[PDB]
């Protein structure tokens, strides 16, 4: 809303965008992961102080190492300790998105369960929850084959990223396409 | 020439067979006699046992584009039947 | 939202306008478009060339009068009340930001935010030679899809024009072609959000399941009619010449 307009001050800018970036963590969220960080809140905010963290939290939004942060933690963040949870939520979800984004590409779903889920480097008995929680994460679709140790999954995993299925895209999309013409040769032609 | 059949027969009959039995089947004395064949046969073999993990040649290039073209054939068949619709003139 | 009808009658004369105006790529023949704009579907009844001037040597520089529309609508009204201004057209094929300005003129003249109309005066590629836009906001403008109505009255004289499956395939490439590039475009154009917006639905493929069998199972019966499809042939034309020739090849009396 300010984006087009409204000249401001930095103490305004960062502190708000701090408080913003704070409120990201007092969001936390449907993750996020990545965000408006791209937008000129950064340098500007991060830089330093908690912005260091705040930025390193973007790292935590990727890294998801407790003690790359639970080291960092002072009161203000530990003031809401639930990021330790939220990071577990992160580490799951963080690991998840790409897994969801990438690992299967080949109609990505299964991710099922355990080692795959512990590939989040968050463990099986938490898989028994964090993984188990789905939209009890707020997100995951699908269900569980516990026996076979298999998630059923479906979407509600969006993202802003790029770079990848770009490639994979046209391949199949050329593939049928090509192999069309085989058929697509004479059908109406002949 | 006998045993190559039996080899396939064992292959067929046995995923796994004691390197004994096969030799016993091969009438061989040394199983390394056998072992050569089986590995000439390229048979999965652990200790004491000829195996067939794949008893057969499955895939391997040709015999394609027909007989397992899903819609393609079908579409060809369509195309064909459409020519049964088209050559219908 | 209110996505709209299209009047071919428009479309036609529209190019006549373009034609009449001898508008060229330098130019876009512009004009009213008519209908009634209330519903979540808007209709295009008609449309009117607005005698106009366009200059992109200076973008905002261009000339038009409303007062056409003024006198126009009167008659239009006098012609029909249902004319009520839905928006306007131009040639196009594409936008030029001055459109925005131009758009807003009609805002005075329209109920809703009025309706832009692009036309491809060369009708070049595909479905529509046309886009219709409504402004927005970080501005917005947007294309809601649109299409023809009946207008069978149209469709009939239409019928006097013209005169199975492989096509259906054919577009298969098309979007994909651009698509990947369109990334690589924007990728290496800006080397936006909407791309990722696309990215998700992508996995919506390799999706296929033994539900596939159903297909197979289904396809079976589809073929069952086979023996029937030509069975009647099998039976029908074969035993037909045996009753006409025996009658005939033997007819042959005197």
């Amino acid at each position: 809303t300010l984006e087009p307009s409204t000249s401001i001050t930095l103490a305004e800018r960062q502190q708000l965008a701090y408080d913003l970036s704070i409120s990201a963590l007092l969001g936390d969220k449907i993750y996020n992961f990545g965000e408006l960080l791209h937008h000129p809140i950064m340098e500007t905010i991060v830089n330093d102080s908690n912005y260091d963290w705040l930025f390193q939290l973007l790292n935590a939004l990727t890294v998801g190492d407790f003690d790359k942060f639970d080291s960092l933690i002072k009161v203000q963040i530990s003031k809401i300790p639930i990021l330790a949870q939220h990071e577990s939520f992160l580490r799951q979800k963080i690991c998840l998105m790409t897994l969801i984004e990438t690992v299967f590409v080949k109609n990505i779903r299964m991710l099922s369960f355990e080692d795959i889920s512990k590939a989040t480097h968050l463990p099986k008995d938490n898989v028994e929850h964090l993984v188990m929680r789905a939209i009890s994460l707020g997100l995951l679709k699908g269900s569980i084959d516990q026996v076979n140790e298999l998630v059923t999954i479906s979407w509600v995993q969006p993202r802003i990223i790029s770079g990848d299925q770009i490639t994979k895209m046209k391949d199949r999309l050329v593939e049928w396409n090509d192999q069309v013409e085989k058929l697509g040769k004479k059908m109406e032609a002949r | 020439a006998i045993r190559d059949e039996i080899a396939k027969n064992t292959e067929l009959s046995y995923d796994f067979l004691p390197l004994s039995n096969i030799k016993a089947l091969l009438f061989f004395n040394n199983e390394k006699e056998t072992e050569k064949f089986a590995l000439e046969r390229n048979w999965p073999i652990v200790n004491s046992k000829v195996y067939f993990n794949n008893q057969s040649k499955e895939k391997a290039d040709y015999e394609d584009e027909m007989m397992h073209e899903e819609d393609q054939k079908t579409n060809i068949i369509e195309k064909a039947m459409d020519y049964a619709i088209s050559i219908e003139n | 939202h209110e996505k709209v009808t299209i009047a071919p009658l428009v479309l036609l004369s529209a190019l006549d306008h373009y034609e009449r105006t001898q508008t060229k790529e330098n130019k876009r023949c512009v004009g009213v478009i008519l209908g009634d704009a209330n519903s979540s579907t808007i209709r295009v009844t008609n449309s009117f060339a607005l005698p106009f001037e366009e200059d992109e040597k200076n973008s905002d520089v261009w000339f038009l009068d409303h007062n056409y529309i003024e006198n126009m609508n009167e008659m239009c009204k006098k012609i029909n009340a249902k004319e009520k201004l839905i928006g306007w057209y131009h040639s196009g094929p594409k936008l030029r930001a001055s459109d925005l300005k131009i758009n807003e003129l009609f805002k005075k003249y329209t109920q809703n935010n009025p309706l832009l109309l692009i036309v491809d005066v060369k009708q070049q590629g595909v479905g529509l030679p046309t886009d219709a836009y409504v402004a927005i906001e970080e501005k917005t403008f947007l294309h809601l899809p649109c299409t023809i109505e009946a207008e069978e009255a149209e469709e009939i004289g239409v019928e006097h024009l013209l005169r199975i499956r492989l096509t259906n395939q054919l577009k298969s490439l098309k979007g994909l072609q651009s698509k990947l590039k369109d990334v690589v475009e924007y990728l290496d154009k800006v080397i936006h959000t909407i791309l990722g917006k696309l990215q998700d639905v992508f996995n919506l493929n390799n999706l296929q399941k033994a539900l596939t069998v159903k297909t197979n199972d289904e396809l079976m019966v589809i073929y069952i009619s086979n023996l029937v499809r030509s069975i009647i042939a099998f039976d029908d034309l074969i035993e037909n010449k045996i009753q006409n020739k025996k009658i005939q090849e033997q007819r042959v009396k005197d």
